[PDB]
Parts: structure tokens; sequence; C-alpha cells
RNA sequence: CGCGACCUCAGAUCAGACGUGGCGACCCGCUGAAUUUAAGCAUAUUAGUCAGCGGAGGAAAAGAAACUAACCAGGAUUCCCUCAGUAACGGCGAGUGAACAGGGAAGAGCCCAGCGCCGAAUCCCCGCCCCGCGGCGGGGCGCGGGAAAUGUGGCGUACGGAAGACCCACUCCCCGGCGCCGGGGGGCCCAAGUCCUUCUGAUCGAGGCCCAGCCCGUGGACGGUGUGAGGCCGGUAGCGGCCCCCGGCGCGCCGGGCCCGGGUCUUCCCGGAGUCGGGUUGCUUGGGAAUGCAGCCCAAAGCGGGUGGUAAACUCCAUCUAAGGCUAAAUACCGGCACGAGACCGAUAGUCAACAAGUACCGUAAGGGAAAGUUGAAAAGAACUUUGAAGAGAGAGUUCAAGAGGGCGUGAAACCGUUAAGAGGUAAACGGGUGGGGUCCGCGCAGUCCGCCCGGAGGAUUCAACCCGGCGGCGCGGUCCGGCCGUGCCGGCGGGGCGGAUCUCCCGCUCCCGUCGGCGGGGGACCGCCCCCCGGCCGGCGACCGGCCGCCGCCGGGCGCAUU
RNA sequence: ACGGACCAAGGAGUCUAACACGUGCGCGAGUCGGGGGCUACGAAAGCCGCCGUGGCGCAAUGAAGGUGAAGGCCGGCGGCGCGCCGCCGGCCGAGGUGGGAUCCCGAGGCCUUCCAGUCCGCCGAGGGCGCACCACCGGCCCGUCUCGCCCGCCGCGCCGG
RNA sequence: UGGAAUGCGAGUGCCUAGUGGGCCACUUUUGGUAAGCAGAACUGGCGCUGCGGGAUGAACCGAACGCCGGGUUAAGGCGCC
RNA sequence: GCCGUCGCUGGCAGUCGGCAGAGCGAGAAAGAGAGUGGCGCGGACGCUACGCCGCGACGAGUAGGAGGGCCGCUGCGGUGAGCCUUGAAGCCUAGGGCGCGGGCCCGGGUGGAGCCGCCGCAGGUGCAGAUCUUGGUGGUAGUAGCAAAUAUUCAAACGAGAACUUUGAAGGCCGAAGUGGAGAAGGGUUCCAUGUGAACAGCAGUUGAACAUGGGUCAGUCGGUCCUGAGAGAUGGGCGAGCGCCGUUCCGAAGGGACGGGCGAUGGCCUCCGUUGCCCUCAGCCGAUCGAAAGGGAGUCGGGUUCAGAUCCCCGAAUCCG
RNA sequence: CGACUCUUAGCGGUGGAUCACUCGGCUCGUGCGUCGAUGAAGAACGCAGCUAGCUGCGAGAAUUAAUGUGAAUUGCAGGACACAUUGAUCAUCGACACUUCGAACGCACUUGCGGCCCCGGGUUCCUCCCGGGGCUACGCCUGUCUGAGCGUCGCU
């Protein structure tokens, strides 16, 4: 249950603020968990996803345990594309398929010093909750 | 709102233009030009009689019948009968009312609250709070109430040490403080008999809140509990006493249905 | 004549400032109807309301009595409850209509002119030096300028005030700089299943996840994601974490300002004028021989003046102190900025406006003012072949589905085409009664099911009767033991809580002489009720039970092995 | 005689206030906290009690000044002359008549082999206490009228009863 | 000997809607030449009401009404319709 | 016979069982009374008492009243371990039924995501009408009609397509108060080139003022610009609660200019002249301002040139003002 | 026969009801409670590589700077020797900027006429021309300067 006063539930300020966010907060909206490897190795849960990141689709006609890289995170349309994730149009010319996100599991992480940033940040707060209770 | 329907200059055309005498928006040149108006029977119009927010949406209710109503409430709750009647599975609670010893009062884990539910026998009430899980039918669903299910049990305490951080996210348990009784929470629905769990110091109080029979309310300041009308409801030992049965007439449990007439000439 | 002061008045693109317009929900000042009601209508009502004009602020206005009262008196203003639909007004009709007291919200009090004393002790601006400098100020220096005796500043204002004398008591209070130590805004982050089967176009669905109970839970709000998700993502929870900035509260240094009070006596001083008040006129009010306001005329007093709800004279009383000024809070808020919620509506609804809506469009103008939401999970939005000038078609293909094909979810009725069946010269339709024919249904077509009994064929986790154990019911066990227990009754050196408009050794203040009486605060006793302790009767355990004993029933296991 | 060519969707006794009566619930000569205060759902609910101010009810009547809701018997004395009035002490005491649901008593009576006589019940002429309610008759309180004789005193009155 | 017959259970109180245009007939009856005219009394109707008969018809005659079967009737009928 | 209403304010707690004993409907009060002396283990249903059962009578209805609805609609509290992608709502149906009825259930189809029962609460809760509102669709009806101003015809071309377009040729009309050539006001791109032939151009179109893609307006001299006209309109002033209004020379210190002269200051082609400050001298205009693309108002003509502009561009020849 | 007509049903149309959805309203509550001559509200015209409207912005014109963020924006193209302490994008927003009218301000409201000061280019010291920049509205307060009067006077 939510007690914040100034946290609304409702459901039509929430799809509103869900469908109009700007896109430096669609960004965090578009976080993917990682992988049973990578999770033991940083601490970390789930990341924001990025391009140039291996992905395993989870869910869906392409699931399986093909390993693909991100290739665009269409951020407007709230989906990104995966090589090899693509169908075929009338004219034959081939086409990606939008994933969610939320659908994928980061296999591999495209690392640079921002990304590695982030991922101390998450994994220091963590820590910090885990003494909490300890 | 106070103008809806109003926002227009429409005025009446009169009689004798061929048409019916309501009045018409003025102008031209766009749709709206020579449309009805104002009236409750024309599309973009006000509606009869509007609603007014001084409706009285409140009303006032006796203490003395509201302590009554929650002096019901708990004399019903202590009844397996109308606990199980109210759909409550209570088929292996030790006993009824349910009192559990003080320590509860200072649980803060959630686990601590759900594993006592389980020692209790009340975890079959909060399975069946997770199966009535569904979704709303109707509007309600637009308007910020999608989710509906039943009530679990109750939970009354004495003073709170985590009792209600640790019950609050156990579906269908609902958290009360003993010196601030709530009929809406004892009498969901407006029917008696939902299955209450006590700590011994909530209801080692119950006496001071209420009063006995003998001994007025301490802790309201003029309050005894409501007197009985009938202080023998078994009707059927009545009945069959022998003080009643000696001043009988006998039954008459013979049934004479109507006569076929025969003709005797 | 000239020169020079002052006064009154001019011009400056003079130096530096300030006002204008907007918005207007709420606020203040004016002005101000008529629909309407009176079953007509003129007073009245509507209504001090709509419209009109001016002026503001985050609130405004009001506000520290020329008050209320008549009490044993209260004590600024505003608001809430009540007073009260009352006193009163009113073609005394329709209708209208306050206040005081009482209970609350909030609570805060002050300053001039005057009368006086102080050598104008006062103020503004320019120039230079130090400090600060996006709120333009602090200090120092100018035989710098001006204002101001046609009155600035300090003391002081009705609760009285001042000066002097005598007693008593005093060192912290503020201004401008500088340094150090402990709510608000913003940013980033923080639990747990995409586990095994399986349904699906895809699923968040169903099933399962050892004892025990998949995992987390201070997080099972909500949203998203190809259903329907606590655990996939964002979030949610948390006196959770980290990082910025702003503020508030504290402590020291520097340079300034103040040289500060109480009581008792002595002597002095003390107030707002074309205003009050009166006449009259008009408006206004519940205000009625006139509540408030305004115009004109008259026009004050100083033990006076005003009020004292019926005009006036006389007379006592009570109560204030007008004609100058400031003041937070509690109160209001359909505008604005930013938020949260709802027993609301759900695209003819709800705002006119869910959408390129105050838009398109109409009017010379003031103004008037709509219609209009939905492919799909994903554009995968139909390549290619073929007829045609093309629109359109036929194939093909995508999709779970185009029987979803770009105004595409579903897809009603009216109305229309076609196919099928029936029928047809008193328009059609209609009620009742049959008959014929269809469409489909009985998922019909040798026709029910059940108890007991008789007989023939078989087969056994085989019956009764006894034995061991468990459980249950009942018992007037004619009167067994132990319990809890009486919204029962009696006896107590019983250990206590509540209440009393029942009575009465300790102390605080205070009148009188160190005495002695009163107000207030406290024991104690007593009375009623209740709780807990112990003894005696009766008494329940059918809203409230255990052990033994007896009877009965049921179950499990033995034995019975077959005319059952 | 008027409206109605046809189909869809929309479309008209509502809400606030006041009053009256009926019904249901709570408490009851009381009752009500509504305003105020205290202590996610919750703007809820709980509480106040020296917060019951206050409303309504518990008293009416008169324009008002004002007044404001049973009596009798016994004994004693004073005055008038057995009866009346005034003042003193003791006893009883909220009226009566008719009707009146219900309740109470009970003349007599409710069978089995025949008599006596019991316990529990049961019916019943007649007789009683009489609810509510109605009709009638008395009484009491306030306004007003007529008649009339007294009683009180810090104020001896154009006094008060 | 509840003091004529016959029939029938009565009394009482609150709140209350619609109505407040009527019209027709036997008999009586006013005005009028009269009127399917205007205006009264009494009762009954229609209005509010179908049904059998008067071919048809607000009021005439019979009779009043839940959904049915059988029987019998009223007023009216029985050449054919 | 069946349904309902009303009445009997009728009957049933007695289902009192092997701790047993079945009855109380019958013309005519009150006990199936209690006592004291003289083998089998068995026995239907019932009773949501707001239930169930019996007997008798009755049944018209506008206006109007009342009751009961397991009638229907939307939402709220409870409950149904309710339903649902193995298919919700909605919709359709010569399918099977239930109910006096309001209505409801089930079958089949379509549909694609939510919905319902029961106890209570709440209401913007039930349509045939209102010359009702809004939207849609009929018959009329392939009907009225596409008739004002004399008129067309032949050949060829492009083209899928020609009564209507283009070219040529005939026959006609307007008949210089024009159906010609140019402007003002108004329009605002309609102008010009190319393309299209969806919609529109009340037949058609190969065409258009439609649609689409791109272009096109050149000035000292032609207008505006300036003047004043009828008039409008600030200031001073007056009035006015006030936004403001009256008024335009009227209640006004209404000139910011000048030939010249005298005092200075600055500069330069520094010789002496400019500029500049002050003083003297001189000074009616007497009303700010707006007001005309037809009035007043200097000065441009000839030729050539483009798809569309030209007294504007280019060539030539001029001219006014400063 | 067969048309035509009527009824019912299948299918197909016309139509857009119904149902389900809702980034919209409506109502209540909370906090704050801030415009302008330093030029507001409002209006006009412009601004994008391809851009009509909406939206945003102002000749620095679908934005500059800064700070946070941390790899996009996206309908297509492109990538400035755009791309990780050489920072995409979005967000915040304190720096800078902000055309014309409008209280609207030189006078007028036609893109009409000026005046003063300074600067640059023609020219060649002044002039003259062109361009740029700064000023030039009403009221009003304090002060300043310059004045006026047969106003009151003083000395001459
Ligand atoms: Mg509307
Ligand atoms: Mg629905
Ligand atoms: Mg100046
Ligand atoms: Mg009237
Ligand atoms: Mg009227
Ligand atoms: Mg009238
Ligand atoms: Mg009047
Ligand atoms: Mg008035
Ligand atoms: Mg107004
Ligand atoms: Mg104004
Ligand atoms: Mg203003
Ligand atoms: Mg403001
Ligand atoms: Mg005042
Ligand atoms: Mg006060
Ligand atoms: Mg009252
Ligand atoms: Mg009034
Ligand atoms: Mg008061
Ligand atoms: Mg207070
Ligand atoms: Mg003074
Ligand atoms: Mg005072
Ligand atoms: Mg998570
Ligand atoms: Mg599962
Ligand atoms: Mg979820
Ligand atoms: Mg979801
Ligand atoms: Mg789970
Ligand atoms: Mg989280
Ligand atoms: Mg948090
Ligand atoms: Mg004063
Ligand atoms: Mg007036
Ligand atoms: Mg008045
Ligand atoms: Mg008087
Ligand atoms: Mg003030
Ligand atoms: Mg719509
Ligand atoms: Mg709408
Ligand atoms: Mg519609
Ligand atoms: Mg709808
Ligand atoms: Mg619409
Ligand atoms: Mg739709
Ligand atoms: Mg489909
Ligand atoms: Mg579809
Ligand atoms: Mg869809
Ligand atoms: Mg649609
Ligand atoms: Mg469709
Ligand atoms: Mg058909
Ligand atoms: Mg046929
Ligand atoms: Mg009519
Ligand atoms: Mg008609
Ligand atoms: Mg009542
Ligand atoms: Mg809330
Ligand atoms: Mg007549
Ligand atoms: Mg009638
Ligand atoms: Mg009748
Ligand atoms: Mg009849
Ligand atoms: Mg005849
Ligand atoms: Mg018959
Ligand atoms: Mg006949
Ligand atoms: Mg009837
Ligand atoms: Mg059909
Ligand atoms: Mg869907
Ligand atoms: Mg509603
Ligand atoms: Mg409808
Ligand atoms: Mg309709
Ligand atoms: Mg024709
Ligand atoms: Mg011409
Ligand atoms: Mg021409
Ligand atoms: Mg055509
Ligand atoms: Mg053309
Ligand atoms: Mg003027
Ligand atoms: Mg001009
Ligand atoms: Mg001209
Ligand atoms: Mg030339
Ligand atoms: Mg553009
Ligand atoms: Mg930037
Ligand atoms: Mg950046
Ligand atoms: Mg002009």
């Amino acid at each position: 249950m939510k007690f914040n006063p100034f946290v609304t539930s409702d459901r039509s300020k929430n799809r509103k603020r869900h469908f109009n966010a700007p896109s430096h907060i669609r960004r965090k909206i578009m976080s993917s968990p990682l992988s049973k490897e990578l999770r033991q190795k940083y601490n970390v849960r789930s990341m924001p996803i990025r391009k140039d990141d291996e992905v395993q689709v989870v869910r869906g006609h392409y699931k399986g345990q093909q390993i693909g890289k991100v290739v665009q995170v269409y951020r407007k349309k709230y989906v990104i594309y995966i090589e090899r994730v693509q169908r075929e149009k009338a004219n034959g010319t081939t086409v990606h398929v939008g994933i969610h996100p939320s659908k994928v599991v980061i296999t591999r992480l495209k690392l640079d010093k921002d990304r590695k940033k982030i991922l101390e940040r998450k994994a220091k707060s963590r820590q910090v909750g885990k003494e909490k209770g300890k | 709102s106070e103008l809806a329907g109003h926002q227009t200059s429409a005025e009446s055309w009169g009689t004798g233009r061929a048409v019916a005498r309501i009045p018409r928006v003025r102008g031209g040149g766009t749709h709206r030009s020579g449309q009805g108006a104002f009236g409750n029977m024309c599309r973009g119009g006000r509606m009869f009689a509007p609603t007014k927010t001084w409706r009285r949406w409140h009303r006032r209710v006796n203490t003395t019948q509201k302590r009554y109503a929650i002096c019901s409430a708990l004399a019903a709750s202590a009844l397996p009968a109308l606990v199980m009647s109210k759909g409550h599975r209570i088929e292996e609670v030790p006993e009824l009312p349910l009192v559990v010893e003080d320590k509860v009062e200072g649980y803060k884990k959630t686990k601590e609250a759900v594993l006592l539910l389980k020692k209790l026998k009340a975890w079959n009430d909060i399975k069946k709070v997770y199966a009535s899980q569904r979704m709303r039918a109707g509007k309600g669903k637009m308007r910020n109430r999608r989710r509906i299910q039943r009530r679990g049990p109750c939970v009354i305490y004495n003073e709170d040490n985590g009792i209600v951080k640790a019950f609050r996210n156990i579906p269908g348990i609902t958290l009360l403080n003993v010196t601030k009784l709530n009929i809406l929470k004892l009498a969901p629905g407006g029917h008696v008999g939902r299955f209450c769990i006590w700590t011994e110091s909530a209801f080692r109080k119950l006496d001071d809140l209420y009063g006995t029979w003998r001994k007025a309310a301490s802790l309201k300041s003029n309050y005894n509990l409501p007197m009985h009308k009938m202080l023998n409801t078994d009707l059927s030992r009545i009945l069959k006493s022998p003080e009643i049965q000696r001043a009988l007439r006998a039954p008459r449990k013979k049934i004479h249905r109507r006569v076929l007439k025969k003709n005797p000439l």
C-alpha cells in the first residue's frame, strides 16, 4: 500500500505520465533485468537498456536462447530493435520487430565510464539496505 | 457545472415557423445554429434538476445507537454460526473469541504475522481472500476501483508496537485499536459476524470500554450495556417446558377437507 | 532708476524618482434596475441584487469604545454556534428582520496633534575616505548645498502625563559588517520467479514448487509490458542512503547608538470646529415623533460633549470621551501556479471544447460558434501475376482474424438488393379456433426406474455372538469426586475503586492584635454501588466441564470360515 | 377535432429548506454535540461531561404591570347568634358517576364396579378490583366581571393578601 | 318473558388524492311556436363499462366482467343471409 | 376445475418413540386425571413459523390512492474459494422452454475482454407521442425538372473515349449608349506556364476562374506621401462619483525663432573665416493634430522588349526639385 | 408460365446504435498566492534541410549559455574534420538574448514627417549625402538652474 500523499495512484494520471514521459525518463522506464550471471557479478538487478547491449528475448514469438546486439533504442515507441529479431515485408525487404525492454534479459553490458558509475551506485545502495535489515 | 447547458444565447423562434417552440441557437453558418437548447430533452442542453453540491451527503447517528451497534457486532462475533455465515473459514480455529498473547503486539516482520495466522488456523481465511481477488465489473475500473476482494480477519490490539506494520501487507487483514472500534470495520456491509483476533490486552479493556451489566463503563463517561428484551431466547425450551405444556388445549391436527355434496334425493 | 531679500507663480530633453495598463474567484468605495411576488397593481417585494464606474492585497476591510449594559456587571476587531425567523418593520398584506447577553476560533496592542522642556537637539542631497555592495546601506570628513521657528527631532497621549525631592535598584538592549556549529527545492539510487509442466497469435492464464509454508513483504498502491502480474520494468515501503543549493536557529570579533528604571510625596499640564448639535429634504435601516448616510440652512460648549431604542421640560444617576492615526491572528477565495481525491459522466454524456476548439464557419460590427475518439500484439498497411484508360476487379500473400484493408473494434434498427419458401381481385395489419406445409428439436423409433420377496446359477476385504482398544450420547451416579461459577442469599477485625447538595485533623492567602476570624487547597469518618479475598446454604454448567462408575451406540483390530 | 412518414439514441415530480401527520430505532423527564476541542481506506471512526453553552421538552396565562396549577375531619379558642367566619395544634388524603378489554373470588359442576374423602388441574350463575378510552359532574391555575367580609405589617398605604 | 317484523358485527381517530365544464331517460316541471333548445325535482344511468338483444348507435331492453368445461336462461328471436 | 383477493384476526412447536404407546370433529361447559381407605430394535413427509395447511365467499373500472414484484437499469458496502481467451460484454437467431405479466433461462452463430447471482445501500433508473432534441433512412421518384436573351454545320488532329477541346472552312450574332478596348470600389493570386482529369464546374469534357507543381507586379517624373474641405480631435479651462465628457480660441506667461550688433569659447583650406554660448535688438498670426488613390499639388516622352511587368525594364531623347 | 406485391428466413448492402475502452471533463480538498514604462496582458508578422496547422521560439528565432543527466533524435535525409572531463538527448533554468503594435512614449498611425548629440563611409575643415547608435510623451515629488510681478518690503 502507498501512503505518500504526493504520489498519485490515479490510473489516468499514471498513464498520461507514461505516454508523455520525456526522453530522459523513458530511458529509466526502458529498463531490462540482467542475466543471472550479470546479476551475481555486479549485485544489480536491472539496468536501463542501451545501444550495443546483448540480450535474450524471453517473451513473444522471437523468444529463445539466441543473443543479439541491441541496434536501436526507439524511446518514442518504447521498443528496442535487436539483431536477427526481424521479419520480411510484402516486397521482401527485412524489417526489425520492436521488443519491449522488459521482455528481454541483458547477457552482456556495453560498459563505459558512465555505465560503470551507474552500476556502482546501484550496488552500493543495495548493500546499505542489506545492512539496514541485518 | 452550474453553467452546463446555459452558455448560449438561444431564443425561441415562436410559433408560426412550423417547428417546436424549444429555444433555438442564434446566428448562422455552423451546424449549431437553429438547434434546440437549454431544455433537458435537447442534445447539449441542461439536465433536469442539475445536481447540487449541497445535497445532504452526511447523516447524524445517535451515540447510544452507534455504541449499540458496536455491542451487537461484538456479540455476533463470538458465535461460530454467525462468523461462519459471514464466510470466514474458522472450522479449525481453536476457540471463539480468539485471544492471543500480547507478544503479537510487538511483531515487526510480515513473516511473523503470517506464521501466527497459520498456527492459529486463521490462514485458510487469508487464502480465501486471495481466491476472491479479481477485477470489478463496471465503471469502477475507470474510477480507481479495479480490484475487489473479500474481507479477512480483523486483528484487534491494545497498543501498536509494530503489529500494524507487521500485518498491513497481508491481504484482507484489518487492524483495529480496541479503544477506537469501528462498526464499518466490525460489520462490513452491514452484516454482523466478522472474524476477529484479539490480543490479551485488548480483550481485557472491553469491560472498561463498554461496562458490564453491574458496572458502568469506566472509559466512557456515562454508558452501560443495552438491556435485553428477551432473557431466554431459546424458544424451543420455553415451549417444551412443563409449565407452558400444562396450560394448553390438546392440538387439533386432523384435516377436515371439503365434502363433496351428494344429492340425497 | 539700480541692487538685494521674501512671497506668489512660471519654463527647462535640468539631477534623481514615482503613477498610468492588465487580471479580477475572493475584497473596499460608489452608482443601481426590471423581470418577479403580492393570484390585478402604484407602497412594498425582487434588492442594495443584476448591469455600470473606480481602487486594492495575498488576503482585503475592520479594530483597541464618544461600546454594551442596568448585572454581584462586562470590556478592541473579525469569524463559528446560539440568540432567532425572535424584538421590530410591513397596502401590519405579500413579505422582511437585527442586536446584547452566553459557548467557542483567534488573541496584541499602540502612535500623533495639542499642553510643555530641551541652544533645531531634526531631516534631505552632494563631494572625498573605509566597509558592504543584484533590497544602495553603516561609519568618518567637508566655514559643502537645501529643508525646517508659517515648527523637525527626543520625552509624553487620557490606562493619565511631566519636573523636583527622598528612598530603592541598575548593565543588557539594539544597528552595520565579519567569522564558526547544529526545514524547503533539486538530482541519483535501494526486495522478491520471467522456476517446472501446460493453454495461447502472444500471454501477466491454469497446475506445481519436501517437513512447511516457491521467494520478498516496514514494499499485495498504481502504471507499463502481445490476457488477467506483489516478484519482468518503473514504481510502492522505510526515523532508507548519497550528492548539490536555499533557509532557519545558535556562538564569537569589529565599528557604532543608549546612557536608560521603580515607589511615596511636592508642584504643575491636560486635548482634534463650518465639527458636534439642531431644522428641513432625499435616500437607507428591524430601528418604529425618524437606524445610518448625504445635500442646503442654522451653528456650539467646556464640572462640557455623546449614549442611555417614544416626542418634550425638570431632576438624579450610569457609561464613554467624537470630529487625527497604525495594527498581526482566527475569516473569504468558481481567477492564477502546483498538487491529491471521488458511491460523479463516459464521446448526443461530461466543460462549448477527450481530436490542428474558442478552432472551422456566420455576421459590417457588438457578437454567435459546431461537427469530429477506436485497424492491429506488432504495419507485418497486401510484393508479384493478370483484365481495364482508370477507378475498380480476379488470383497471391500478411495476420489468430481483413468475416480487422488506412473515417478500418464491435456493427443494431429503419431502408435496400439478392436467394429460398409460401401466398396474392374486397388496402394491409389484427383477436379466437382449427387445419395444411416448413424449419429445426426429441442429439426419438420395440420403451421406465426403484424397495422387498420367490426361484436358478455363481463369487467372497463374510454374518451374528464374544475379546482388545478408541470415540461419542445419556445418567433422577435414586444423593460419586474435582472444577469454574451464580446479572443468588447469609457471616467477615476482610483488601481496594467509583460516586455523594452526608458530616468533620493539616496547610496557602488575607482582616485585627504576636493573637483571632474568613476564602481556597487537603485527611478522616459515614452512606450507596462495584472489584478481589475467605467461611455456610441453595444453584447452573442447554450461550458456561474434566476424572472415575454404569447403560447404550459407532469405529478399528482379533475370533468366528458358513443352512449365516 | 389536434399531434404522429419511418428507425435509433436522449427526453419530463428532482434536490435544499420549513412544516404536519404516519411508521421504524435509541434513550426517556429528559434528550440531542450538530459548533468546538482531544486522539491508503481516513474528509472516516473513537472520545469529551466543570465542553450541555444552547435547542426542544418539563407551565400556563395576560396588551401589560404581573400572577402562575386539590381538600376534608378531629380538638381548642375569638367573634356573630345549633349554624357561620378567623386563628391555632393532631389524623386521612389527588375527586366522583356510567361504560369498560383483562384480572380476581366462586353457588354449583367436570363419570367408569360401588361408597367416603383428598391433591392437582378444568367450566361456570353471581359477585369484586377496574387499564386505555369516551360521555358527564366536581375541583385547581391565569384574564375579566358582580357581590362582600376579613387578614398582614420595618414602610399603615391611592399598601399587600 | 332484552317487551313488533326482517336483515346485518359495530364504534372511533388521524392523514389524504382527484373532482368542483357534465350529459341522458321514466315520471313531475318553468320559459319558449318549437328545438337533438334553455332551466329545475326524484330516481336510475352514461361519464368510468365491457357483454346478449334493438341491422348500425354513449344513455334503450336484458345483464354487469377472474381463466375454463357442461347445463339452463333473460331481453330478443327461429324463410335465406 | 384452476388462479388470485378477502374472511375465518382459522389449524400446526405434538417430529411429545422401546426413558414408546400414536386419540381430543364432536349435537349440547369442565380430566383419554393422581393416588388413600372401605423372538425382532422398527415406525413416510413435515416446520425457509416472513413457513406450511384447511374451510367459505368474492373478482367491472377512468380520475385517484395503496400493496407486492425471485420485474428491469447504473454505481457503492458485503458475500458467492462466483463466471471468463477451453472465450466476458454486446449483437443476431423459422432452436428448446419458464412466468398472468413486467421479464428471464438455455441452445446455435458472430464477438474479442471483461461480467454476473444473493443480502443491503444509492440514484441523472424504465418512452409512442410533446408541430419533442440530435443523427440516419424512406415513399413520393428515375418523378418536377435541366425552355429568358435568333444558331449552328463540315473536315482533320490529339486521345481509351469527342454534340461540347484545338486548327481550318462555312452560316450567324453583339453592331461603337457593344457581347469591343481600359480603369475606380471590392476580390486577393482568381494572373502566367506545365500537368491531372479523383472531387467540383446541376449533360460531358481531351476543357476550367477546379486540383497539383512552379513563376509573375521593378518609378525623382503614374499615385500615395503634402494641403486644406465638410468635419474630426488633444492641451488651457470647465463640468464630472467616475471610466470620462464639453469645448477648439473659448477663463492661457500659448514665440524656443531671426536680419543685425556687442561680449567671449573653440576649431579649419589657421591668412581670417565658420561653428558655438550669452546679452541687446526685432517678431501678430490667434491655434496641436488629423481629414480627399475623383478637389489643390513642380517635373517623362518616343521606340523595343516578356509566358505573364512595364510612361517603372533596355535603347534614345528630356525635364523638376534639392 | 412470368412480372409485380406481401410475409418470414440466409447472405449482401446502407447506417452508425450498442458494448467494451478513456492522455478528457466535472465536483471536493490541500499548499502557494507571483503582472507592468527594467515596457505587462493582448495582438501582428516572422523563424525548421524538407513544415500547412497545432506547438515552441524572436533576426542568437522548433532556440544560445550554464547545471544535471548520460547515448540518442527519428517521417526521410545529413553529420559540419556533430559524438563520452572535444558529452548525443532530454530535463532544469540562475546567465545572455528577446522583431512590430499595444498603458505605448518625438509628432502621426501611411510601414508618412521630424529635431538634438555622437560615430563610420563618400570629400576635402565646415556644409551636403548615406548608414549606425543615443535621446526627444503625459502627469507628478524632492532638489537645481533660468525667470516674472504697479505682491511685501530694505538699501539706494
Ligand atoms: Mg450536456
Ligand atoms: Mg456493463
Ligand atoms: Mg531629467
Ligand atoms: Mg402581480
Ligand atoms: Mg399571476
Ligand atoms: Mg402584470
Ligand atoms: Mg416598488
Ligand atoms: Mg432594499
Ligand atoms: Mg455588478
Ligand atoms: Mg474597472
Ligand atoms: Mg489599477
Ligand atoms: Mg498582486
Ligand atoms: Mg476607528
Ligand atoms: Mg471583541
Ligand atoms: Mg426557538
Ligand atoms: Mg430588504
Ligand atoms: Mg456576544
Ligand atoms: Mg480560545
Ligand atoms: Mg507636540
Ligand atoms: Mg482611549
Ligand atoms: Mg523490482
Ligand atoms: Mg502460475
Ligand atoms: Mg501489475
Ligand atoms: Mg497489466
Ligand atoms: Mg504468484
Ligand atoms: Mg524498487
Ligand atoms: Mg521512498
Ligand atoms: Mg480622538
Ligand atoms: Mg435608492
Ligand atoms: Mg427600505
Ligand atoms: Mg425614554
Ligand atoms: Mg486600518
Ligand atoms: Mg462523438
Ligand atoms: Mg460533447
Ligand atoms: Mg453519435
Ligand atoms: Mg453511448
Ligand atoms: Mg459531438
Ligand atoms: Mg463506436
Ligand atoms: Mg474476427
Ligand atoms: Mg474485427
Ligand atoms: Mg485494438
Ligand atoms: Mg467504428
Ligand atoms: Mg468494422
Ligand atoms: Mg432479405
Ligand atoms: Mg417467390
Ligand atoms: Mg387544440
Ligand atoms: Mg401532421
Ligand atoms: Mg415520529
Ligand atoms: Mg480521503
Ligand atoms: Mg336540458
Ligand atoms: Mg371526464
Ligand atoms: Mg359507478
Ligand atoms: Mg353498462
Ligand atoms: Mg333499428
Ligand atoms: Mg356456457
Ligand atoms: Mg335476426
Ligand atoms: Mg378489479
Ligand atoms: Mg426475426
Ligand atoms: Mg483488444
Ligand atoms: Mg448517475
Ligand atoms: Mg430511450
Ligand atoms: Mg424514442
Ligand atoms: Mg422528365
Ligand atoms: Mg470592359
Ligand atoms: Mg482587358
Ligand atoms: Mg457534370
Ligand atoms: Mg487562366
Ligand atoms: Mg472632445
Ligand atoms: Mg494630412
Ligand atoms: Mg490627393
Ligand atoms: Mg528614366
Ligand atoms: Mg513555414
Ligand atoms: Mg545548450
Ligand atoms: Mg548537456
Ligand atoms: Mg493620409
